[PDB]
């Protein structure tokens, strides 16, 4: 069976380098071409570079032109990507897929699973959660919003969950929205039957792994 | 052409492709008949099989054979156009003349882009519609079956030992620009098509590199091959090719019989000149001005021993431009030079301390054999420069044109009449004809000279009648080479019918310099113009193009 | 360098319905084009790798086809798991490929109301020289509504950010986080803070408010 | 041609060489009256002087010319023969075809002194009178009034661009060596020789240093110049050059239809073939052995991608000789080819791991226009050679030869026929009939030797009766490249009509290989007596040159 | 007027080196063949070398081909010849000469003045002088021969007269011979009437400037 | 590489007379030839450049020939400052030359008998380990004459020097020295010693000699 599995993802500095790889197991790279394909968050597919080994050429796309270089090793069954000059613009899920032009048809059948790429000059850091606690400004019908804030975070992602995991009815967390600053926030809210209010534990456990950071906030009046 | 193979072992598929005659391997599996199906025609003399239209299907058509056996055909339609008679929009090997064939290049040489500094053909990219005028333009024109092309692809090739001479891009939007990406080119010599099935035609922009020289006899050719793809585990095999041949422009310089066009550049006699001779008088070094020439485009070219959108330039480079000219067009011994014989001076023999023109334009020139060199004798001179002694002007009766030779000759009888009539006083002409040591220095290049004259006759087909001889006289430099003694009368300016002239400041009989009188009784006659320049000694004159076509000619 | 537009940016339909997604080419690719599938978290799918035909492994509900420049993908029948992201992909002569804006395709239900939630910023924010006001939209659809900021009758613009979950899978309703961001010294400055909400199913526009310091 | 001037100023005095026509200056210096002394002849159509023979003193001739004007006449003899007629000791530009004109050079590069390895074109000296008979002997006829050169001087030069590619000797005692002087060469390009007066003859050894080549078109002149000294404090004068055109013999070889000489060696069945043939069989690498010839001597040649007194060495340099043939003289399309093409193995098309012959080798082969080479598709074979598919016997019949071809669709018709009779055990036939990957590879392999098929009917001009499929199946390696499955029966060596071919191990019926008997049913019928080689995979054969001389073709 | 002058001459050692020069004046060496021709000692002309500067060539003669190289400078008007591995046989004086071949012939017209070029290990050594005493057995008619040897020195010349000049009749003074020493010796006699002996001054005044050296030698029964 | 013989070795005439000198080259040179005259201690002086024609300043005296490969120079009326050595040069195609052997003419006159003269080794020398005898052939005519030493009838070789003088220019008398050069043992190992003089003016052989010890 036919498999694509990239590598050389990670966190680099505005101005900076950073290589991939992609390992390809099935078939032999020297009779495919080999693309790149670009995702933003919350975006579209950009295409971004392609090779094909048995002729030699390469091509890129305008938006990388000068900046990138893409390159195969054919001893070693792997397809490479080396950018430069990197801006916060080109961070993105970088995906690699194979191209059967033998077969006919331009469209790419084989694709791996990604591999993340971010431009930041943010450092890590744990995250700061501000509860939001349930009153009558939040109060609608027979029920009750409550929440937390977890604000200024560093790098993605941060799981969040209530009263461990126990509650699960009405939560909603939301994919967090990146700020100026460099760092994430998001929020988490439940809504809940305000006749349980002060009897039923609310407490949001946070969970920002790369700081190794856990927050286990009560949220009450 | 192609065999294909025919037996009862099992049955048979064959690919032909419309203008090709492919042979059937009867005989050598089983006296038999052949029945074809209908657009199939098959001759025996040995037997030919041709297909009259593409196929919609695989397997459309059928040849069954009865001694039995089965074949199945598909008919494509694969070829590539490239402007094969020479008269663009058209839609084997090289030749010349009249009733020749073959694609021809321009090399990229201008610069179309006006935010760079760069040569067109420097960098991998198109930038503006404008340089596509300046690239050939050839179509790949395909008809498949909708499913053809997912057991065959197409590829794309120049040989490798040519692939620094050209470069070819895709023509996405026809003819306009989209940043057109590289086919082929200096990074890689061969690339893949995705021709898709059904009636298509894709175009292709195809530029020259460089100029003919030693290691490269001018010809590029492009081939497309055709490669059987249906066995995805077993390597590619060729069933079909097909190439275009193309040959780059020479270099084409224009002598002093062509029309002006404009002048770069005392100027009061200039611009004067230039108002008679409706020309273009505008604001560099000297260097040699010529042209390229395609069907479809002319292109302006310096050659130096400064880029425009439609002006080119190339180097392929001690002796500077005033030893390299042109003469008009001749013909010798029977065989025509419509664009004329290039003339450059050298030594007579090599020696330990003598000059001549270094080998890298000597190479260059003979290169581009559209215009025939010719070697001069000019290393007697103190600069060693043609331009001293020979020069050509117009004329309008049997020949077309003159050659002008500086004469010694002429200039002593000239000299010796005026003493005769009384005028040795004027400044002084006794003082001239007296001196012995002026005399034997004028008789050494009176032999120089008359050399010259028999080289020039031979190689340019000249009778004595089509020669001029202009009064000028030489001395010999602390160096023992030859230097003017008077301002030089026949290195003059040429713009049509209207002439540039040194004024001399010899001799005055009457208000009038005898030395002017002689030149203009010379050239009058012809209908040009004389007008004598004071202190004449960066000018540069632009001629028209020839309107013969120098692929007509043969070499 | 030929330029495309995918479109609708948004469709909508039940399970069993009929449903067209097209793109429209500026300049005629002969031809070249294909169609992709993707899901939250995985890479893109093939499902046709030229004009119309299919990709082998792909259901038959799928097929396409091509008017001139405009390019068409048809889905038959359309079913829980046909419910995804699309794109449109156009190729040409050598391997260079351009990438349309891409499509959702979402769940078809009734009308609803959001909820509308508004909580002032916490004393242990405001310590700390932050702010921040969260206003909430809980359980509306359609997803599109629009949220705006009104502190002492002075409309805010730039400081606002939203987020909004994707369908839920239970009611297929949308919720939206709306969070003001201000400064101590910008919070302090001002006294009554609201957040108003319009939106298909409001019969009249609603708004939450509260002031600072009497919670 | 040259121009003497006549004047009533003062008499006047030319020299006029023996065959040239001059011109007298008369209409520039005063309808006149010409009366010339005996043995001078003047013609009017523009007054043309010539002289029936050389004079014994300085004025002995003379012209006068009535209106008065008097000039003195010089007669000599100056001119130089070097073999222009292609014979031998015969006593304009160089031309091709028995109709055409222009002398020969061989490159000197074969050992005649034995007592050092250099190679004879290495040094400045000739060693030994044997080394004169590798070089183009060039006379120099002179006759003047004894004297004449008191005031004049003879320079012998060649260009300087050439001067690194020809050397040239003082014949001291004529046909003999007498460790003869340079007089031309890489050290200096010009020199002059101290010629008497009277009658003489000086003789002049010429060798060539160098094969064409891309830079070296094959063409050396040399030309002698006639200088006027008589000034000694004025710069000398050129007043008359005569010249002759050499051209470099090129390498040519010799392909399989040619008779053997000899053999350099299993030699049990070599001995046995060298006595049938009668050869020559002796005791090095594999390298290709050729020939050049001039009207005066041949020489051997070997080509390397060593030397003897008359067995010649050239290199002008990853696929080695294997992949290098020749065919039969052929005519294709109406041309003719009176020594053959070359053939030679590639890529159907460049890519990134592709093979080719190395450019230097191209251009070399190139470079000698007497055997146009051909493109042959190689590149499929895991050694990439031509001799692996192609080889060439003699035929007494129509077209005097039989083009070889390896054919895996007639080993597999062979295969088949024993199977259907009931052989299929035999060793097994059965087990390779049923094999479908042997099959596939074998397929493969037919498409690639059909499309050499077509280029070699095409190229050579042969039909499909002119070609003889012999049993020969092929397998794949790890690397995709083809590789023989039996020991290659198309690689055989040739020695007139007694063929040396590698014995195959296939089935055996009646106590007969079925591979054996096949290939005598096909090669027998012709007279050629086969056998078969055990074990048969440093062997060279040196055959006769052409009885055809190669300055009698038109490239 | 045309004048050729050598130099660079003097004493070497075997398989040391040697360079000549010459300076014309009257002519330019450009347009001119130079030739340098040998002459050893008690013996003819052997031709060396020529160089033509106009064209560029050099020949040589086979006795010194490989060791022997000629050249000239026409910005300095004068001619070289660079000697290598010199040998005994190398002795000789050598000639500088010009050949004006535009002229139509072949002869040598100017020749220099000529510079002696000495190959000896032989070290400067002053005469040891012998005294060739008159007696019966030199004695012929009225007269008695008489003289001095003046033997084993080096280099040549060695100057010898008699009674300092005084005597100069009947002196005959013989060129000296090389000997197989590498040093030279000669012998200086002369006749005199028999009735002299004893009253008339026979001293032998031989000078060897190189070393300084002035012998005093009377010679007497 | 034409070689060439030179010939007579020595000429003599007195003024006034007529001589010719001739030289063989093995292979004709195309009349390619040239004379030169030298007298001790000076540079050679051309006479002759080309076969017969004479340089510019020399007398009329002197004039050459050619027959085959046989060249001559005929000096007529013999003047005093005509004796010397002369030279015959062979050229040919490029700038070769090869010289002859050379020829002297010396002065004609009526043979001398040589005077003979012995002398035995001096103490002086004799102290210093070596000794030489020393015999003289005195004013003597012609030139060429045969000495032998015998040493106690032992004939020596190999251990005898010759010089000799240019002609007188006052009697045209030769003077020939042979030193005979012993080692202090050498002589010591010897008594009686002998210098045995033969020429063309001696109607019998003459010898001088002496004892060792004896004086
Ligand atoms: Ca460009
Ligand atoms: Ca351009
Ligand atoms: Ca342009
Ligand atoms: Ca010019
Ligand atoms: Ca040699
Ligand atoms: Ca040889
Ligand atoms: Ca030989
Ligand atoms: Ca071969």
């Amino acid at each position: 069976e036919v498999q694509l599995v990239e590598s050389g993802g990670g966190l680099v500095q505005p101005g900076g380098s950073l290589r991939l790889s992609c390992a390809a197991s099935g078939f032999n790279v020297s009779y495919y071409s080999i693309h790149w394909v670009r995702q933003a968050p919350g975006k579209g597919l950009e295409w971004v570079a392609s090779i094909s080994p048995y002729y030699g050429s390469t091509y890129y796309a305008d938006s990388v032109k000068g900046r990138f270089t893409i390159s195969a090793d054919t001893s070693k069954n792997t397809a490479y990507l080396q950018m430069n000059s990197l801006r916060a613009e080109d961070t993105a899920v970088y995906y690699c897929a194979r191209h059967p032009y033998r077969k006919g048809y331009s469209g790419l059948d084989y694709w791996g699973q990604g591999t993340l790429v971010t431009v930041s000059s943010a450092s890590t850091k744990g995250p700061s959660v501000f509860p939001l606690a349930p009153s009558s400004k939040s109060t609608s019908g027979g029920t009750a919003a409550l929440g937390c804030l977890v604000k200024d975070y560093f790098p993605e992602p941060v799981t969040v969950s209530w009263n461990s995991g126990a509650l699960t009815s009405g939560v909603h967390t939301f994919p967090a929205v990146l700020q100026s600053s460099g760092l994430y926030s998001l929020s988490s809210v439940v809504t809940v039957p305000s006749s349980s209010l002060g009897t039923q534990t609310y407490i949001c456990n946070v969970n920002h792994k790369p700081s190794n950071t856990k927050v286990d906030k009560k949220v009450e009046p | 052409g192609t065999l294909i193979r025919v037996t009862p072992e099992q049955p048979t598929h064959a690919v032909c492709v419309l203008g090709t005659l492919t042979q059937l391997d009867i005989c050598s599996s089983a006296s038999f008949s052949i029945n074809a199906s209908p657009g199939v025609v098959v001759d025996i003399a040995e037997v030919t099989l041709t297909m009259k239209a593409a196929s919609g299907s695989t397997g459309d058509q059928k040849v069954q054979i009865s001694y039995k056996a089965l074949l199945y055909l598909t008919g494509v339609e694969i070829s590539l156009c490239a402007d094969i008679t020479r008269t663009g929009k058209v839609k084997r090997t090289w030749t010349w003349g009249p009733c020749g064939q073959g694609a021809i290049l321009l090399v990229n040489c201008d610069r179309d882009n006006l935010e760079s500094s760069a040569m067109d053909c420097e960098d991998d990219e198109v930038l503006d519609s404008e340089d596509l005028q300046d690239m050939s333009l050839m179509t790949l024109s395909t008809k498949t079956p909708k499913d053809f092309f997912t057991n065959h692809t197409l590829v794309l090739h120049v040989a490798r030992s040519e692939m620094d001479k050209v470069r070819v891009f895709q023509a996405t939007r026809g003819k306009l620009s989209s940043k057109c990406s590289v086919v082929l080119g200096p990074k890689w010599p061969s690339h893949y098509l995705m021709v898709p099935g059904g009636k298509h035609n894709m175009d292709f922009y195809v530029e020259a590199l460089a100029f003919p020289d030693t290691d490269f006899p001018g010809l590029i050719t492009l081939t497309i091959s055709l490669l059987d793809t249906s066995n995805l585990e077993l390597p590619e095999a060729v069933v079909f090719q097909d190439s275009v041949v193309f040959r780059v422009a020479p270099w084409i310089m224009t002598p002093n019989t062509q029309p002006p066009q404009e002048v770069y550049a005392f100027l009061k006699s200039v611009t004067t000149l230039a108002m008679k001779a409706k020309c273009k008088l505008t604001i560099q070094d000297e260097m040699e001005i010529g042209y390229i020439q395609a069907p479809h485009k002319t292109l302006p070219v310096v050659f130096d021993s400064v880029m425009g959108p439609d002006f080119g330039y190339v180097t392929r480079g001690l002796d500077s431009f005033g030893n390299l000219e042109v003469s008009p067009p001749v013909t010798v011994r029977g065989k025509e030079y419509p664009l004329g014989r290039i003339l450059f001076g050298d030594s007579c023999y090599p020696s330990n301390d003598s000059r001549q023109m270094h080998q890298a334009l000597q190479d260059f020139l003979s290169a581009q054999q559209v215009q025939a060199p010719v070697k001069l004798y000019s290393d007697w001179l103190s600069v060693g420069h043609v331009d001293e002694f020979l020069s050509f002007v117009p004329a309008p009766d049997r020949k077309g044109f003159r050659l002008l030779l500086a004469s010694p000759r002429s200039c002593y009888k000239l000299f010796q009449e005026q003493q005769n009539e009384g005028h040795g006083e004027a400044l002084k002409i006794k003082n001239i004809l007296s001196n012995k040591t002026l005399r034997e220095h004028n008789s050494f290049v009176e032999r120089c000279i008359d050399w010259n004259r028999e080289l020039l006759k031979r190689e340019l087909g000249l009778a004595e009648s089509d020669i001029i001889d202009i009064p000028q006289l030489f001395k010999l430099k602390e160096f023992s080479k030859a230097e003017a003694f008077f301002p030089n009368m026949v290195n003059m300016l040429v713009l049509g019918k209207h002439l540039g002239i040194p004024k001399p400041f010899g001799p005055v009989i009457n208000g009038r310099c005898c030395l002017e009188e002689k030149v203009c009784s010379l050239l009058e006659p012809l209908g040009l113009q004389c007008t004598f320049i004071n202190d004449f000694f960066g000018t540069n004159v632009r001629r028209k193009p020839f309107s013969f076509k120098w692929w007509n000619m043969v070499p | 360098d030929i330029q495309m537009t995918q479109s609708p940016s948004s469709l909508s339909a039940s399970v069993g319905d009929r449903v067209t997604i097209t793109c429209r080419a500026s300049q005629s690719v002969s031809s070249a084009v294909a169609w992709y599938q993707q899901k939250p978290g995985k890479a893109p799918k093939l499902l046709i790798y030229s004009a119309s035909s299919l990709y082998s492994g792909v259901p038959s509900r799928f097929s396409g086809s091509r008017s001139g420049t405009d390019f068409t993908l048809t889905i038959s029948s359309l079913q829980p798991e046909d419910f995804a992201t699309y794109y449109c992909q156009q190729s040409s002569y050598l391997p260079l490929f351009t990438f349309g804006q891409g499509t959702k395709v979402e769940i078809k239900r009734t009308v609803a109301a959001p909820s509308v939630f508004i909580f002032p910023p916490s004393d242990s924010q405001l310590k700390s020289g932050t702010a921040s006001v969260v206003c909430l939209l809980n359980n509306f659809y359609p997803r599109e509504a629009k949220v705006q900021w009104k502190v002492d009758n002075a409309l805010q613009s730039g400081n606002s950010q939203e987020s909004v979950t994707e369908q839920d899978s239970k009611d297929s309703t949308y919720s939206l986080s709306s969070t003001l961001t201000l400064s101590k010294a910008d919070y302090e400055k001002h006294k009554v803070y609201a957040c108003e909400v319009t939106h298909q199913g409001l019969s009249s526009p609603v708004t939450k408010s509260f002031n600072r310091g009497e919670c």
